[PDB]
């Protein structure tokens, strides 16, 4: 999917898939592939330190007749990624009800031993993970597609800042006339 | 619109775009025990956020012929994070709850669920001159199932929906706090229950303060509606939990 | 005819300022404005006419 | 304020975390409509119970001035003290910040920029390799000359043109501090333009892009001692530190590598790195698997 | 007399009829984290009594040739009631402690113990170019033992008392908060330690905030004193415990 | 906008002071605080609750 519009689509569907986790990823805004080339990520890469809360907006793109509730969870570090909805709901989470408001915001509050984390994150400055689960499956009437996509947007909250300027790993050259 | 609604307890938040209202106990919001109502003399523990938050129980499937389901309450949350741990370590406990039952379908589906909290739902035995089991009463999360016919078996609850396991007319369960989930208009039910008992505090393993019952009155139905899977999910959040009489943990 | 302004605060929670005099005839010769810190995210995060109160639906 | 002044107070504090408790209402801050093109303004306190935190963190180092205002190499070239080629006796290029990527990607984050520039030159010389290596060359003195578009161009290290009666020049001798000077905002327009989705000719042809807008002249640099018994060669490095900056209409950071200096050309490149599955989260916290 | 003394935290009380004084950190009493010193933004849990009380660890025997003993700290209380449970469920924690070391003998016995709390007691390896084990560092309750000679073995701490496992002069451990238990005058030691670290809060499994060391400097001795059994017992009580970043429990 | 303070006294029992001006925008650039001489042995030599008057027994 590295060069196709799919990399941006989170697949979700009608029928019984509760045991099936929808997605999950580490919270390393400047380092993990999921975030590094994001607007927030590209910026973090020109610095060595970051701090702040992050907003993850999820937008449902199925038909208007589609329905459903999801559980969006964020787990601070210290344990491995929740492996079931039971485990995930013990952490920070919102239960999102698909409706006229197509989007839902999971805000990742800043919880850390230190005031700052390395953009080049290590285990010492771990930030945890966010995982998503069907809270109550996707139901749909006849004549409508039984599977759709959910998109995810990221952005910094107003308590966010960065420090210690450095060059980006992302750009380079072998010779002049660049 | 007033269909829209959000609720936040601890590190958890619930949302709905299709709510009815919110039912509150017998009009009473949960409160912590007052000094002029207390007997246990030791300082209470009030974990607050670590304990008063949304725990989601394992979901159930609504089938075209489901009779119903139930859960006993302080027990059922006994393995839920710190709420459960505080249960194991203390002799006495007290809490209120926000119960949020979720069930979405489609404008082309139909059905109607009664969602009730019955305080002190003492149940009858299948074997008329026998006695129940704790197992016949509750299975923690999961959920016991009502039945469409008379049941037999020693220890199990006489569970024909029609008499709600209590020997009354199921259709009269409405004197208890409740909401209905009518698929054509509504996709969730929210009930806030205050602590109700004849003593200020009590042991949370030995006494089921109340039972949550979800009974379909008009059955699930649909057509080529490539959605036959319609789950129901229960999320509950203890409110104002306080504990007394700390000692070693209870034997599982 | 000099200017005194404060230093960026360092290693601790009057001697925290510096003095400067410009010796050249062109503004281009001056040092950088590293101390100006304004901000207006709005131009970009919220360029919608019709104020979105967001605590309210946003549609309806 | 005035973005030309070397002083100006005020701390750039981020927001405090407002203390938040339990809620049961119709408020639904966590539910928005991304279609409007508006970015949600939700903070932790809108979705979880938060304590109050007096936050002292400042955004000082991410101000446009502090982000761009660091000298960056934008060019390097060589020239010899002695050679048969005449051409190889002096260096020359056309001013632009498009030949070294680091600086270029930084500027290209903005569509338009306006600023003064502090230019610093680092010049070094080495003695060329050969069979006979003994000589006693006095200190080398160089001449850097700027030729605005339209000025006569040097054709040899000894051209009359190096008289600089009017072009500005810098004479510098090795061993001393690197030469340096400020240049004002020199554009013909109201802001330097980093991108130009346009042409040079009115008939929608000619040259496309950045180049048609450039034309800031060129630099020529030569040795002044002019000689050395044995061959030597110098390298001139030029650094740009923009200062007194203003920037407009930000754009995404360049994702694909640059292919050349005159174009925005690129090869298709990956959106990001792959991972195993959409649920893959590595297991740290194990007695080491 | 001022030898007499009582202390109460939660549902527990300690008494002594032969105390010296009470040493307090570096003069600092424990306090809860202030808003202008915090970074973690979520609401903390402050279990209070359920958590801030006296836990007694398994005792040790003082023998005529015991070199000494040590315990690492937040870890060591990890299985102590709700203090431990709150550790497992949270990413961040913070606490102070009242440490009470008990050792009584008789007017005919003699000996002298140094009781110290060393903040950040990073220890060295026996195998000079190797690295330690978590096991070589701590065994929870119980207690690691110092040694009278140089030790070998990969992973174990170079524990010859003389260098306190840190590469210094044991007799200089007094710049750290401490008391002495000189049997002829005293039968217990009490030290109140405030939270000390370079960050406002921290993870309680990954970082040993401080080490408690009990090192006999003058050895136990006696005569036909039909009492050869002289135990030492450590009781500690977390103070102002607060936790942040709640999620599922950590993997044992 | 300068500061005048006194010099550390040397070889003898008004001209015993110096003047300083800060030329940089960051406190980190300033010179060391070699003239601050506070002290509080107590944290370490006497961290006992219950004040020990010592001219009195200390036990009893
Ligand atoms: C064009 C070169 C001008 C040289 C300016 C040097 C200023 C020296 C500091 C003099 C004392 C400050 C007077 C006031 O203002
Ligand atoms: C950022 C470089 C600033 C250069 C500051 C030099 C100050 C020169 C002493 C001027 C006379 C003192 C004025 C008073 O105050
Ligand atoms: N002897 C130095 C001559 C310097 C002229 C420099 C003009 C630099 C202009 C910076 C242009 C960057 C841009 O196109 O965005």
């Amino acid at each position: 999917n590295l060069e196709t519009m799919d990399i941006y689509r989170i697949p979700v569907q009608s029928g019984n898939h509760q045991s099936s986790q929808v997605f999950g990823f580490q919270v390393q805004p400047g380092l993990d592939g999921v975030f590094k080339h994001t607007l927030l990520g590209e910026i973090l890469n020109y610095y060595a330190h970051w701090s702040g809360s992050i907003k993850l907006t999820f937008v449902f793109c199925g038909s208007a007749m589609a329905t459903g509730k999801f559980l969006l969870a964020y787990a601070p570090p210290g344990a491995n990624a929740p492996k079931s909805r039971k485990d995930a709901m013990l952490g920070t989470h919102i239960i999102w009800d698909v409706g006229l408001q197509s989007s839902c915001v999971l805000c990742i509050p800043w919880i850390s031993q230190t005031h700052y984390r390395l953009v080049q994150q290590d285990e010492y400055t771990s930030a945890g993970n966010v995982t998503c689960w069907y809270q109550t499956g996707i139901v749909v009437p006849a004549g409508t597609p039984t599977s759709c996509s959910i998109m995810c947007f990221v952005s910094a909250c107003n308590d966010f800042s960065v420090r210690l300027l450095k060059d980006t790993p992302f750009i380079q050259q072998a010779a002049l006339l660049q | 619109s007033d269909r829209v609604r959000s609720i936040t307890l601890g590190n958890s938040t619930i949302t709905t775009q299709e709510s009815a209202n919110v039912v509150v106990g017998y009009g009473r919001w949960p409160e912590y025990l007052r000094d002029d109502e207390a007997t246990a003399e030791d300082q209470p523990t009030q974990p607050d956020v670590a304990t008063c938050r949304f725990y989601t129980l394992e979901s159930v499937t609504w089938e075209k012929d489901s009779p119903g389901w139930w859960w006993k309450f302080p027990d059922a949350l006994k393995d839920m994070g710190l709420f459960g741990q505080n249960m194991y370590y203390h002799y006495l406990g007290r809490a209120g709850y926000t119960i949020h039952v979720q069930c979405n379908a489609s404008k082309f589906h139909q059905g109607c669920l009664l969602v009730v909290c019955v305080p002190e739902a003492e149940m009858g035995c299948s074997t008329v001159d026998g006695t129940v089991n704790e197992h016949g009463l509750s299975e923690g999360e999961t959920a016991k199932k009502f039945s469409a016919t008379g049941t037999n078996g020693t220890n199990t609850v006489q569970s024909i929906v029609t008499n709600a396991g209590m020997g009354v007319g199921v259709g009269n369960l409405t004197i208890f706090p409740h909401q209905w989930i009518n698929l054509r208009t509504n996709n969730c039910a929210t009930i806030v229950m205050p602590y109700i008992n004849n003593v200020p505090m009590d042991n949370m393993f030995r006494h089921h303060n109340f039972t949550l019952m979800i009974i379909p009155f008009v059955p699930l139905n649909y057509s080529s509606d490539f959605s036959t899977y319609v789950p129901i999910t229960v999320t509950v959040a203890p409110m104002c939990a306080e504990y007394n009489g700390l000692r070693l943990s209870t034997a599982l | 005819g000099a200017q005194v302004s404060t230093q960026k605060t360092g290693a601790h929670e009057s001697i925290i300022h510096y003095t400067n005099i410009n010796y050249y005839k062109d503004a281009a010769s001056n040092s950088a404005n590293r101390q100006d810190f304004t901000q207006d995210p709005g131009k970009f995060t919220e360029p919608v006419k019709d104020i979105m109160v967001k605590s309210l639906p946003a549609l309806n | 304020g005035d973005v030309v002044e070397a002083v100006e107070n005020a701390v750039a504090r981020v927001a405090d975390t407002i203390g938040s408790g339990p809620s049961n209402s119709q408020a639904v801050p966590a539910l928005t409509a991304v279609e409007t093109g508006h970015t949600s303004q939700v903070t932790p306190s809108d979705t979880v119970q938060t304590r109050h935190v007096k936050n002292y963190h400042s955004r000082s180092e991410s101000s446009i001035e502090n982000f761009l205002s660091r000298s960056a190499c934008v060019y390097m070239g060589e020239y010899h003290t002695t050679n048969s080629d005449q051409t190889k006796l002096f260096a020359s290029w056309t001013i632009s910040a498009r030949r070294m990527v680091q600086m270029r990607r930084k500027l290209e984050i903005f569509t338009y920029v306006r600023f003064d520039v502090e230019v610093t030159f680092v010049i070094t010389s080495k003695q060329d390799q050969g069979t006979q290596l003994g000589q006693d060359m006095p200190p080398l003195t160089h001449q850097i000359m700027y030729i605005p578009p339209g000025g006569p161009i040097p054709k040899s290290v000894t051209d009359y043109t190096w008289q600089t009666s009017t072009n500005p020049s810098i004479f510098w001798t090795e061993g001393n501090a690197p030469p340096r000077m400020s240049i004002p905002f020199i554009s013909i327009g109201n802001a330097y333009s980093n991108f130009y989705d346009g042409w040079s000719h009115f008939s929608q042809n000619g040259v496309y892009g950045y180049n048609t807008l450039n034309h800031m002249g060129q630099i020529y640099v030569r040795h002044v001692n002019g000689s050395s018994p044995l061959p030597m060669t110098s390298t001139v490095r030029m650094y740009f530190k923009p200062k007194h900056v203003k920037a407009w209409v930000p754009r995404p950071p360049r994702l694909c590598q640059y292919k050349n200096a005159s174009t925005v050309n690129f090869s298709p490149t990956d959106i990001t790195d792959k991972r195993n599955s959409i649920t893959y989260i590595p297991d740290t916290v194990k007695p080491d698997v």
